[PDB]
């Protein structure tokens, strides 16, 4: 079983500043991580299907790295709408999540 | 009379024939009865791990389409009618290169009987793979094999049997070869399941003792006589130190 | 297209539960379905997931027993039901099939299953 | 669909046996070439492989339509069925293109008539290595090409500026040798049956010593 | 002759049919859902720097044009119809040489379900090129890509994809094992995209984990070059009156050494850098022309 | 119009014939009229058990259906006329690999006489098994076979026949002798029956008679063997006073005999029993040992 | 226009056309000139005795059918209408394996003048048997030939010719084969009789002369040397004897 392991638990960030996420995996997994926003009291919401490409619908400033095992989302100028819980989640094996990251404005 | 005859029956026969469709393509399956007469065994290889082989593979099944009640014969239609004729798709797994002889011209049968019953046969030549366990090497029997599967139709739309069951397989003791010796021979039936579906197999397979003397004479017989050649060392005089290293270094790099 | 699920559920502890996941807008033979739940404030735990067009089914190694997945190829629906229930599993349950790159690209309305007495 | 009525349309009243301008002008051909790598270039059989993704293209008025689509892409299916340069190479010894799980070739047909073929080969070239000064010796031999039949006056040949593009050249089985650089040149060749255009494509390839130091010195 | 439906069944599919274009042509993108069962992994040949691999190679789209009604759910078919119809164009980017069986009949297998869905698998045996980097030669590990996509459709026209989970899509047979030197480790499948100048494609990479076996070239090279080693040693327990036996043992030891030296040589491709064992071979003929200048010198 | 009606006289004779049917299928046999002439009998490989030739297989029967009558007696017709009309599907029983060369066009040829004759000329070189019994090598003398039928037509179907005398209808070229290693003899044909699975057929049989020539093995190991052994005897001359000597002498001879057996035993193919070569290298050694045994004693 | 006129003249011509039958079929025999372009010969092969040429075989002949006027050109149509055309059934005697190169299309052109001359070029690589006397090995020059015939058609039905006396054949002056040299090349044209009947036969002929200035340095020199080597055992004194007798078999060994 894959085990995914997301960082940081909990962060706090100003608007119009780039911002850095992080999904860590224990085994490979090729380009198959994929990165789901989900607002409160909302359903997931896919942004990056697979490894660092964009889903319809999604604006340009969202954007992701692949590589074997270490998968970063980034983000540039961001808005208010942004304070959303974000997880990521593979899809090379059965499919698991990671903890989640939560995101505040202050 | 007996032509005018002949050329009307094929060809009422052939007038709609469906190439694409099995006998009883929505009913129940297609018996196929085998039979194997095998010419050679051209050459057991270690360096490539395959044997090639000769064989004349004769197929039988019934297709009522072909069926006539006119003229009452059977009849040995040219081998150029098969490819406008369902035949099975039999393939063996295990072979790496395969070929029909091309020569007077393609080396094919057809013949069809008055039932509707078909025989199909081939002088076919494959290269089929056989991994050897050389760990008992040169005392050793291998066990190679001829694995026969139908590729594009399962297990409920083609049975595979043995024609004539163990008289099925012929001219397997008719086959000499400079390394080996035939010890048996084995025909067994077996379904095989895969992702897409289960399919008919059978096997051919044979015991390949190693044939002995021939390996003494090559390597044993050789390194005996030089470990004997290498013992006159302590008869000739330890005094005499030259001839002596002479004669060991000779046998080490011998 | 757009998935929709059945609404909230209040069951007592020790019975089973039916979820509902029907599907409009394109047909459950062409892709697989998941079942993915969320417990109130930590993240999303995969369940399991059907195959509608061969009815194979596959279980998370701590979902397997306790869930079951089917499938009806008539109403574009694919259902859970849950065969005995603890008072921890009182979560939003969503429902989604494979996107594009084995990506969840459509997902549920997520469904509450809540636990008192 | 309204693409195969644009199809049928098409190849009503074509001959694939006249080329364009049959009568009127000569074909200019334009080549590009990709080459995905360079076999082993040993001296034995004075040979090299190369593995290349060629590319030609022209214009063909016949195969001119009136739609909302400006590209029809196809498949192999009508590479017989649709005139084709009769490329060849000069100084191959085999070459075959590939067939497995299709015939790897591409047409694609433009709305202005233009069309480009292009198909996926392995050339068993011959060149001549001049081997003295060996293992510091330097060879830049040449994969020349040019119509079999069609003479200067009926097929005419050129060279895109991005005409021929080397790859990683890392994965290439260049071992005695290191890729420096290309270069295109165009030539007339008289033959028995005419004049032909030829193109030829250098490799010049330095062989690189110190292999040969561990070997025998 | 109840076949009657079958064949006009079929005869209206073809009715019309155009195999030249894509399904979906104006409407949406191809979706080929590809699949590998690998029935036995070929020996790698290290000379050539290629491999060989017999595979089942699985696909399935769909074809709306190719729905129909009747009374059998699933059509088998003769595999000849194949040609009859659109077949996405796979071709394997680093295979070298390829060939699909042909014995008895073309080893090909095409079935239409109901909802117009197609599966059509082949048998082959593919020959790609392995790029190696050989210098730890012989305790060296390799991944041998499979690289494979669609001749002439572009990304936004044939996308390819994985038919299970991709860890479980490339199987390998539990005995289809034809290799004698290496051994095979593990599958790593991946889905990419490569730029080109006439567009973009999809392209589904194979990586096949091999590690070399050292168990023959701890035998052929490394015991033979210690144990004459070792013979070069025994030369300092020999006397320095009796010198005409140290020094034939010495200009021995060095032709053996030579002899050694070339015979590994032969064994391994030619390669422009120095390997492990290379290093191994002069290393220990350092030692052993050491040894005879000592003695010379003594 | 000139060809005009050649044209109407072929388009006549195959309107209604199917090539499907051999002439007279329901009513008589065919006979078949063969003929050989070997324009090259290509070289003889031992190892493998098999020989090349080049020859011009001939056939000819007797078709009612193609009678006409026109401004020309033979209809001399291009070798694409073959297929289109009736032939017999003969085949090669003992054929390893034969090719039919179509080098620039297809090499055959039809002649059509108004009677109805056919006379079917085709060009191929055959690549047949010859089992040879290797205990008199390089002394051996081998009748290797070229035998030939047909397939699935029967005896009571299809029957064959030599058109000449069968002393003179396996012809061989003045210049044919494409053998290094063997002479040949003379041709020896013969006609008989054999019984398959499928019922009896009509083989005929041709033996080529071949003789290898011994005179390569006198020079590359009698000679040297017979010259070593004398070498060998010249020790016995020697006093015994040059221990030194007369041991180099000898272990010298062991391991020339050594070389020369090894050398001879690539030379000789792969056999499974022993061979006139082998017994006289074995006793050739065993005198050797016995000089240097005697040496030992002395 | 022009292209719809050559597209109503080449319809016209082939309308109507019968490949079976050569030019002039109860006329008299026609006349094939005949070129061939050497581009490479390689592989001179003794242990196989032949010899690989790749040539650009050429042919030219008159059919009166495929005559035009309307347009005054030569029509280099497209390589497949030689299915659809008659062309002589040309074949080397002595080839053992050839083939017609098949990249990008098949290698091979088509040409038809105003006057009915076609003119049928081909690129053939051949494996050519070429028997070889080694008795006066390696100073030994030897004759490698071309056998050019016709199969089907005899004497009075095709005549063959070299196009351009002397100048028929090109390129042999730029050939350097690795161990020999072209010295000189003949073409002869003559006719040979077999039982089916008289054909004609060109016959393009090679004297290869071999170089001996590797074989001097490779074989000739180090013999000479162990004898030189073996005959300095006379000057040693008699004393010497184990010196005089180590040397001497050890130049017997080498
Ligand atoms: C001496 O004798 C020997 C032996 O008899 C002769 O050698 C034979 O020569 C012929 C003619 O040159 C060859 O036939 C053509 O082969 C090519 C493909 O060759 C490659 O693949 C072969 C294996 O076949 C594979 O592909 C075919 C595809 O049809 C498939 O059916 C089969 O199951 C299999 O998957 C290999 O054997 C071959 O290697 C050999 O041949 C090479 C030839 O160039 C040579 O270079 C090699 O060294 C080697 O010797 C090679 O890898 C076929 O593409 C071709 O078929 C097309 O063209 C003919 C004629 O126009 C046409 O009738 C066909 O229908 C087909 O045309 C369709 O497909 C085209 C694809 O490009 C397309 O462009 C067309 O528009 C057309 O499309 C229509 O039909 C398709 C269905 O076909 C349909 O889907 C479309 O929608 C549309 O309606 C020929 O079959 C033999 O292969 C070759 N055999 C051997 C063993 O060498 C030799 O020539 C003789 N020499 C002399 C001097 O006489
Ligand atoms: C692999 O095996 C296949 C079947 O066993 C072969 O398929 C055969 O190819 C032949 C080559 O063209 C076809 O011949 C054609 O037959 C039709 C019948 O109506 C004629 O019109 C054509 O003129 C004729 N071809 C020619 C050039 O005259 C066979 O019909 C066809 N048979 C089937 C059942 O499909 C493959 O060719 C073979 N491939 C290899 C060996 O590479
Ligand atoms: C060559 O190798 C094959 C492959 O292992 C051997 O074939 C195997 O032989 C055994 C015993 O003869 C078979 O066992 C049978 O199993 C069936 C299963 O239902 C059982 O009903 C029978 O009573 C019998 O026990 C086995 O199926 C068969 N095939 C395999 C393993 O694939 C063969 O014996 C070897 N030797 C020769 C000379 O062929
Ligand atoms: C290599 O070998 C060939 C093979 O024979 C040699 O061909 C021979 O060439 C001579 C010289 O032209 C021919 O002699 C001619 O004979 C005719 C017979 O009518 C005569 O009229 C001519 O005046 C001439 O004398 C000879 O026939 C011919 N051999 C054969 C079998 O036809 C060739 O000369 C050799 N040398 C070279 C360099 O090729
Ligand atoms: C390949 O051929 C093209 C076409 O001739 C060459 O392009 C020329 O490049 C030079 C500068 O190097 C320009 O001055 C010319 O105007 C270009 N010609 C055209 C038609 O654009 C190109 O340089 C060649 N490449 C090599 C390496 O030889
Ligand atoms: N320039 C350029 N041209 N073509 C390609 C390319 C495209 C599709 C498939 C493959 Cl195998 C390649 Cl190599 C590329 N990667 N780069
Ligand atoms: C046809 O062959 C079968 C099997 O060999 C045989 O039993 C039958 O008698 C034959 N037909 C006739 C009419 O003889
Ligand atoms: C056609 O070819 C012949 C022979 O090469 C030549 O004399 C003639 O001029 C050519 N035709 C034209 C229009 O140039």
């Amino acid at each position: 079983n894959i085990v995914m392991t997301q960082s940081p638990k909990s962060m706090s960030m100003s608007v119009g500043e780039r911002v850095t996420l992080s999904c860590k995996a224990s085994e490979y997994v090729g380009t198959y991580v994929s990165w789901y926003q989900q607002k409160p009291e909302q359903s997931p919401k896919l942004l990056i299907y697979g490894a660092s490409n964009r889903y319809t619908g999604v604006p340009d400033r969202f954007t992701g790295s692949g590589s074997a095992t270490d998968f970063t989302l980034t983000i540039g100028s961001v808005q208010a709408e942004d304070l959303a819980d974000y997880h990521c989640g593979q899809s090379y094996s059965y499919p698991t999540f990671g903890a989640g990251t939560k995101l505040e404005l202050k | 009379s007996n032509m005018s005859l002949v050329k009307e029956t094929v060809d009422r026969l052939l007038k709609g024939y469906d190439i694409r469709l099995r006998p009883d393509f929505g009913g129940p399956p297609v018996a196929v009865g085998m039979n194997i007469d095998i010419a050679s065994i051209d050459m057991v290889s270690e360096v490539n791990m395959d044997y090639t082989l000769t064989m004349y593979f004769q197929q039988a099944w019934r297709d009522k389409r072909l069926s006539y009640n006119v003229i009452p014969l059977n009849l040995t239609l040219d081998n150029r009618v098969a490819d406008q004729l369902w035949v099975p798709d039999t393939y063996f797994l295990n072979d790496k290169k395969s070929f029909v002889h091309g020569v007077t011209v393609k080396n094919r049968m057809i013949r069809l009987h008055p039932d509707g019953t078909v025989l199909y046969g081939l002088r076919i030549t494959t290269t089929a793979a056989c991994m050897m366990d050389l760990r008992r090497y040169p005392l050793d029997e291998q066990n190679c094999t001829l694995e026969i599967e139908s590729y594009g139709y399962t297990t409920d739309d083609i049975e595979f049997y043995w024609r004539g069951d163990d008289n099925a397989v012929t001219g397997v003791t008719k086959i000499e070869l400079p390394q080996f010796s035939i010890v048996d021979y084995k025909l067994i039936t077996k379904k095989v399941v895969f992702s897409t579906g289960s399919y008919p197999r059978l096997s051919l397979s044979f015991k390949l003792k190693r044939n002995i003397g021939y390996f003494i004479l090559q390597t044993y017989m050789p390194s005996i006589l030089i470990t004997i050649l290498s013992w006159v060392s302590f008869w000739i005089n330890y005094d005499a130190s030259a001839a002596r290293v002479a004669l060991g270094i000779t046998t080490v790099l011998t | 297209v757009q998935l929709q699920q059945s609404g909230a559920e209040l069951v007592k502890p020790g019975a089973s539960v039916k979820l509902s996941c029907t599907a409009s807008g394109f047909n459950i033979k062409d892709t697989y379905m998941y079942w993915v739940k969320q417990r109130p404030e930590q993240g999303l735990e995969w369940i399991g997931r059907i195959d509608p067009a061969n009815g194979d089914t596959k279980y998370d190694p701590k979902f397997q027993g306790k869930a079951t997945i089917t499938t009806d190829t008539f109403s574009n629906t694919a259902y859970l039901q849950l065969s005995s229930l603890t008072s921890e599993d009182t979560a939003v349950y969503y429902c989604a099939r494979k996107g594009l790159r084995w990506a969840m690209d459509y997902w549920g309305q997520g469904t509450s299953v809540t636990v008192s007495t | 669909g309204d693409v195969t009525v644009i199809l049928n349309n098409l190849l009503e009243g074509y001959d694939n046996k006249l080329r364009p301008d049959i009568g009127v002008k000569p074909t200019l051909i334009h080549t590009d070439m990709y080459v995905n790598s360079i076999g082993p270039v040993n001296a034995i059989n004075m040979e090299y492989t190369i593995d290349i993704f060629f590319a030609q293209t022209w214009y063909d008025r016949r195969l001119k339509f009136n739609s909302t689509i400006k590209v029809l892409r196809l498949n192999s299916n009508m590479v017989g069925k649709i005139w084709i340069p009769d490329t060849f190479f000069r100084n191959s010894k085999k070459a075959d293109a590939h067939w497995i799980t299709t015939p790897n070739r591409m047409l694609r047909i433009w709305n202005d008539g233009r069309v480009l073929y292009t198909l996926r080969l392995t050339i068993d070239a011959e060149c001549q290595l001049q081997l003295h000064n060996f293992p510091m010796d330097e060879h830049s031999c040449p994969l020349e090409f040019s119509s079999y039949g069609y003479p200067r006056e009926e097929i005419v040949y050129q060279w895109k500026r991005s005409s021929v593009e080397v790859g990683d050249t890392r994965s290439w089985r260049l071992y005695q040798f290191s890729f420096v650089g290309l270069r295109n040149t165009t030539e007339v060749v008289k033959t028995t049956s005419g004049d032909y255009v030829v193109m030829s494509v250098y490799f010049d390839l330095s062989r690189r010593m110190g292999y040969f130091t561990i070997q025998t010195y | 002759d109840n076949t009657t439906v079958f064949t006009r069944i079929l005869d209206r599919l073809l009715d019309g049919y155009d195999n030249r274009l894509r399904p979906g042509l104006g409407e949406r993108v191809t979706e080929v859902k590809t699949d590998i069962f690998v029935t036995s992994f070929g020996p790698v040949s290290d000379h050539d720097m290629e491999y060989t691999i017999d595979v089942f190679f699985r696909q399935s789209w769909k074809d709306e044009r190719l729905k129909f009604k009747g009374p059998m759910t699933v059509l088998r078919l003769n595999n000849l119809m194949a040609s009859k119809i659109w077949t996405p164009d796979t071709f394997f980017h680093n295979g070298k040489k390829s060939v699909a069986h042909n014995m008895t009949m073309p080893n090909k297998l095409l079935r239409i379900t109901e909802d117009g869905t197609l599966l059509y698998t082949m048998r082959l045996t593919v020959r790609a090129e392995c790029p190696m980097h050989l210098e730890d030669f012989p305790m060296d590990a390799h991944a041998c890509p499979l690289k494979f996509g669609s001749y002439a459709y572009t990304r936004a026209e044939v996308v390819y994809e994985w038919t299970r989970e991709p860890a479980r899509s490339v199987v390998v047979a539990e005995d289809g094992s034809r290799l004698n030197q290496y051994d095979l480790l593990g599958q790593t499948v991946d889905s990419g995209i490569v730029q080109s100048s006439t567009g973009e494609y999809v392209v589904m990479t194979t990586h096949f984990h091999l590690k070399r076996k050292i168990g023959y070239f701890v035998i052929q090279t490394y015991l033979p070059c210690i144990m004459t080693v070792i013979l070069s040693q025994v030369s300092f327990w020999l006397n320095r009156e009796s010198v005409p036996a140290r020094t034939v043992f010495g200009v021995t030891t060095v032709l053996t050494m030579t002899t050694l030296s070339i015979s590994a040589r032969n064994s391994l491709p030619k390669v422009a850098y120095a390997t492990a064992m290379d290093w191994f071979i002069a290393v220990c003929y350092a030692f052993v022309f050491s040894a005879l200048i000592e003695f010379a010198t003594v």
